[PDB]
């Protein structure tokens, strides 16, 4: 017949560095567009304010 | 005024002071004269608003 006891202390130092990335999209809105643009007039009488 | 009730009068309309794209059949009192206007559908495009 045997009696066993027994106690323990304990440290830890955890170091952790986290890298992350994320790219959220919208499939609706994906692209947004832009034109470069001239008018050329190539008729004889001018004209004023054109749209 | 206008015997066929369209917005030109009848001797505007014997006379030839009308607007020019008036049909010339069109050109006789007795015929009326107006637009008939109706959209068709050419294609659809559709988005899935999901992000």
């Amino acid at each position: 017949n045997s009696s066993t006891v027994a106690i323990d202390h304990s440290l830890s130092l955890a170091g952790e560095r986290t890298w992350a990335e994320t790219m959220g999209l919208n499939t609706a809105d994906t692209a947004r567009l832009n034109a470069n643009i001239r008018y050329v007039n190539t008729g004889t009488a001018p004209i004023y304010n054109v749209l | 005024w206008s015997t066929a009730s369209d917005p030109y009068s009848d001797f505007e309309k014997v006379t030839g002071r009308i607007d020019k794209n008036v049909s010339p059949e069109a050109r006789h009192p007795l015929v009326a004269a107006y637009p008939i206007v109706h959209v068709d559908m050419e294609n659809i495009i559709l988005s899935k608003n999901e992000d």
